[PDB]
């Protein structure tokens, strides 16, 4: 005891996959990532502050261009992210092969969920203990999270990884559906700022976005990130005088 | 080669002409053209000799397995459609043979023709098949009766092939005929049939 | 008497 | 103690697979889905209250289109739900390919039952945790239930998940066979409020239906939900007064 | 016996597969189903009876035609039947493709059994949860019981399911082989009633039969089930209270 | 002991494969199948009392035809007998296919020993826990017992199953190789009486034989059986006064 | 290219050509067309030397294997039939070559003509294969009597194959003869064969 | 020891495979077989002793033929012997196919011992648990013990089976190369009487031999054993007085 | 007790798979390699001390050519290293085949990270128990450490193996991105001195580098290394005085 | 309780 | 005992 | 701590 | 005693 748990081919007496249930929690150990949806687009914020100063201030990366107009964040094992996004990417270009179309955000995230479903059903393979958030614009912004389970849930603002619990609480009061792109982007830095419970430096977070005017992955360089982080540090100070 | 097959009410008489693979000539005085599929089943063939013999053995083996397996002797219909499935599988391999499966069973007597193109027809009582067939069929239909007996049938089968032998330079000398009388599985043999064709000019 | 599951019937 | 839930290939001495029976109690952990059969249609109601104010309006969403006259709701792991639903679609579209016959509802339930049994027999794979309600009008209304085991049962009203047992009793009194479309729709909402043990609103549920008269699947919109909500709440209030 | 039962490859020290014994207890974990043989045909009944009234008993089945002169009843999971019968139906028909002969009831029985034997041989594949009673008329009437072990046993009246036991005790006294179709139909009805411990109804029994004098499967209509069920219920009442 | 008898890919300190020897206990329990050889052929006798009188007791049957001069009777699990005998049936006809001669007895026995031994030799599959006796006259009488191990033992007379202890111990005293065909038939029928410890009925018994001069396997009809029973019954009662 | 055979009451006689027929070339300066399949069993081949010698080695090996398994001699019949199976595999990818497998076994003696298009004909007592087969057939009836022994059977075997070498002179020198008396497997060699054809000169 | 014998791919801390040691105990379980090499050849003698007279005199078969100049005899699992020798016969036949030469005894032993090792590697497949003494004459006489371990070892004189330990001890004293062909085989009979610890007759021994002079294998008939058996008996009686 | 590191297919309840985090420990018991990356090129320095002087000065190797512009070194098993270094070289060249581009240090790293993740995911194969350093100049010198898990970490200067932690701390102070080729080589050499807890011996360390201005891979010659080592030994000595 | 005669012939 | 095998002959 | 091979280096 | 030592070369 407890379980009925060394196998992925078994449903515990409570009727849970203990094995999978364990892999959503392997996500939490791995780094914070924050997704936030607005009317003007979708920003994906990903933690690049990991490990000693001896390490480069670039930890690949964790905010991948998946398609032209779709990007994803990862939280959990970095290693599991590498193979999972390889299939995602291939499938996004596979979609273009067979329909010659923007891959719908909703549908990529489903077939992403499907890769992790393969590893849920067959007995020789562990699930990946990794979560991607899938942020893009089909022609309206949508933000999703994929779960090691293969569950697919549409969010309006979320966090995953270390900061999941913390950031949920934060977004009950703060999140509004009429937030500005800039205010939303910022709000996303405040949430990261909560994770580490400290003032953010912009040289150790990587932020990308998909707008609904650009309809492209674009990426906000450290030189540009600077004012957005500065307006964040004010709100983060307010939180830590409380 | 040309073959006929007659369904009688006391037996079945199926018929074949002698020729082998010996440069297109008789192996000995005899050539194997008679294949006992089962105890009351015989196989005759118009077309190539080698194909007939190799394919005989598959149907024979499987016929024998059917009897062993179900503790029930086979029927002529069973062997016939069994044959069609085997051909259509083995049509990647080189083959051309028109197959006559026939014998006696609990449903009566019958001869079923199987083609290398496809199905198993039931040829009620009359069958021809070959190249010498046009001639054999002419004298067959006037001297056929449904009320035929095995004595009359040996005479018709020899005669029909004999008419075709004089329009075929590809028909050798000698005819074998096969009797299943439901109490005997008789093979008349080179000697005995020769006299039945030596009521003509031979 | 619940239950043996309804997948036996 | 015992250990015949350690494998799906192993029979208990209690004559049963206890593992299949915990794939049943994976369905029962998930959120409710209800079907109501009338002689005029089949009406499928499923929960969408799940998540906070941080998950979408348009989040899962249970009652997936399988054909143009077949919808199917799910209960259990939403992950396991998608692949069974995808296979469910595929089969439906196979029937239309090879016959040009819009899939018979009875026969769809049958082909999903065989698929969920491939995952029961072999032990290199794991059974599904999920029950689907296959429902449609092939030319009469039918509502069937295919179980985690892959077992076929015909119903004329059912529910799957946690709400089932409340709802079983409710239809055992109220449900009638003389049921018509308007009636059926109000009755099944009544029953859905019992399931969640609270008042309904239209946006914390999604409802699909396949009418006899159209013989098309049409999805219920929030606007179409409203008149049924208003009438339904009269009884939801009376019976949740304890 | 302990631990000689968690794998199908493993005989006990005693010698008998106890894994197979539990798959033969899985037969007894379905409801009673009875076949009674006449020298007129063969009659196959099954307890079509369903618990909650919400299910439609008529559409729930128990009992399928296999060939057009062979019918079979199942006891064991509704699920495991589906694979087994779909296999049997295909197999029953494959014979009619390659010998142009309606499959012999024996042959069918051997072949279903050969299929089961393969599913209780390999260490990778679970045994069948079900048994079928295979009842047709081929040259003479036959009524077989296939075993989850994959053995076949000739019977002249037999049952499977919970009532197997009662039926045995019954037909030991009252079964006779000098019954005609009608007498047999009544006797077969009497026996089901002892198993279920009550009086039958035509609305809650399914009876299928294959006659000598057509060699064609038929399902007794509700209308014509009525007379037979009246005389048998009267006997059933006499037995279960003198 | 243990754990040398929960895998097949194990041995033990004594050398024994206990899994294989517990598959020999599976043969050892149920039920007498007997071979007794002579200079006029080989005679195969086996029981055909099975179950209560509800089972058709005039068939099923251990005396399977395998060619037309090669026959085997079975002992142990019947399910395992069906595929093995089929395999054997086929391996006889493979010999006709490729050599176009009647199979030699020795060879068929040699082949069907190598098959069992293959199922022993690979794990992830079990040995058949069935035994056959292979009886034939190729030109010379031979009687074999082919073992669940996949080993080959030639005898002049033996028996397997429930009756092995009685009939081996019986023949230790009685048997001789100078018996004719008729005298032999009776001596095996005396052997079978003791095994169930009761007087035999021609109906509830079965004899198949392969004679030298006919060279046919024949399956002995009850009518013919009865004169030899008449002879045997006095002997049997006399020795069941001991 | 041609071969001849006659079944004897005290053995099996068959003969081959040493040198292949092409009418201006030979295979090699010394070549062999008579291959020993087993102890009392030979093979005389017509067609390519390449196809036939490959086939002979397989069939020699499996033959040996069957005699080892049974702990008793195998029959020629079984050999002949194995070759039918083998030549059906090698009909998928055609080889065209004609084989004769004969000898002594427990069921008697015969010579079996095994064809690449399948089947086996048990040849009663007269047999040839190749394409000089029709002439060869004729010569062989001339001296055949049921009381012909082995020593008279080689004499006849020479005369049959001299039919082809009569008018196609170049392969008239070097010829082999194989006899099999049930105490030996004797292969005469060219020199000794040469002296009998010394009386027929050419 | 404990858990280092429950599968074949598991080494023990000693760096033994306890599984493979356990297959050698299988060889020590079996019936004795002794091989003796002399300067002119190699005589291989194997116990033909029966259980009872019920068994056939020549129980099929100790001493196998593999080629015409290489023979072998068996001890240990005789079930396994059937498959293992079938492979052996074919490997030597294959060398007559692909090189048209005798297979060297060495190379034949190598190829067979390689086939064992393959099944020791395999974890889903147990190794053979039978030992053969492969014997033959090439350029010189050769005698090998092929082990169930997959090892070949060459001996001047050898033994295996139950009599193994006794005949290694005996022959330390008695064996030398100062023995003729006949005097070697006589010592081997003398050795065999020691294994069994009783007097010999032809009915508990089987002799084949391999001669230089023919350079062929011959299998010796019971008739031509008689002088040698008498000679051997004098010596054996003395061993059974010491 | 645990069972979260019995096989890789189990996640611990903490959420993390322990068995690949125990392949990380495999590295730790193995022996040091330091990569020091500057903007003049990258340097790679790795153990060749190992074992006694029975072994040659070139104990081949830790300094693998991967291309002509990419090198790699290892810590972990040098068994597991050997195959991974094969895979690394073949992969790099395949990129050259299918693109004609000298593979970028980043893209190679990503593929060898994907290949490890093959082994991490499947349970029919164990993790790699090897860490790799991949140092190159594609057009920007870049340095990565590849984890057992198939994970990617970029460093300015890095270590693995025995000295790992001490080197990390020595470079925590002194290393800056601006230090010449001459400085970086000597600095990493002092650090290496510490790793082996003794003065360098120039024949105990093997050193290669990939330069920017050559863009070529070169192996530092034994005596060309000697003055660099000389100035490092002074400092190494100072710190072991404390 | 039977089912020990029943898997065997 | 009474059992010795059969496969150790 | 422990153990440097041989094979762990 | 040793019986595995002679089964290692």
């Amino acid at each position: 005891q407890m379980g009925y748990d060394r196998a992925i081919t078994v449903f515990s007496p409570d009727g849970r996959l203990f094995q999978v249930e364990y892999a959503r929690e392997a996500v939490k150990r791995g780094a914070t990532a924050i997704g936030i949806k607005c009317k003007e687009g979708v920003i994906l914020i990903a933690d690049k502050r990991v490990g000693s100063k001896l390490l480069e201030a670039d930890t690949i990366e964790k905010i991948y261009k998946i398609d032209e107009h779709i990007c994803a964040a990862t939280s959990g094992l970095v290693a599991d992210a590498r193979v999972l996004i390889d299939r995602a990417r291939i499938e996004a270009q596979i979609n273009r092969l067979t329909y010659d179309e923007p891959i719908t955000v909703k549908e990529l995230a489903k077939k992403i969920c499907d890769f992790k479903q393969q590893y849920t059903q067959y007995g020789g393979v562990r699930p990946f203990g990794v979560s991607l958030l899938i942020a893009g614009v089909d022609e309206v912004p949508k933000l999703y999270e994929t779960d090691p389970s293969g569950a697919l849930l549409e969010y309006k603002a979320t966090a995953i990884g270390m900061g999941r619990n913390a950031v949920t609480e934060f977004f009950e009061k703060e999140y509004r559906d009429d937030l500005s792109f800039d205010d939303a982007m910022v709000l996303g830095l405040v949430a990261m700022g909560l994770s580490i419970e400290s003032e953010l430096v912009p040289e150790n977070i990587e932020v990308g976005y998909v707008k609904v005017d650009d309809r492209t992955f674009k990426e906000v360089s450290p030189e540009e990130l600077k004012p957005y982080v500065e307006r964040a540090n004010e709100r983060i100070r307010e939180l830590l005088k409380k | 080669t040309t073959t006929v097959g007659l369904v009688c009410k006391d037996g079945v008489v199926m018929a074949t002409e002698k020729r082998a693979t010996m440069g297109n000539f008789i192996a000995s005085k005899a050539a194997k053209k008679i294949y006992q599929i089962a105890d009351r089943m015989a196989m005759t063939t118009a077309g190539s000799v080698g194909d007939a013999q190799f394919l005989a053995r598959i149907i024979k083996i499987e016929a024998n397995l059917y009897e062993i397996r179900r503790e029930r002797k086979p029927t002529v219909r069973a062997i016939a459609t069994l044959t069609s499935n085997l051909l259509n599988s083995y049509r990647y391999f080189p083959y051309l043979v028109q197959l006559l499966i026939g014998g006696i069973d609990s449903e009566g007597k019958s001869i079923y023709s199987i083609d290398p193109i496809g199905g198993a027809i039931e040829e009620k009582d009359i069958v021809a098949t070959g190249s010498g067939s046009l001639t054999a069929y002419g004298v067959l239909e006037d001297r056929f009766t449904p009320e035929i007996g095995v004595d009359e049938a040996v005479e018709l089968a020899v005669r029909a092939i004999y008419s075709a032998m004089k329009r075929d330079s590809a028909s050798g000398d000698g005819i074998d005929v096969v009797k299943i009388t439901e109490d005997e599985f008789y093979q008349y043999s080179p000697e005995e049939v020769e006299q039945i064709l030596a009521k003509f000019r031979k | 008497p619940d239950l043996k599951g309804v997948m036996f019937v």
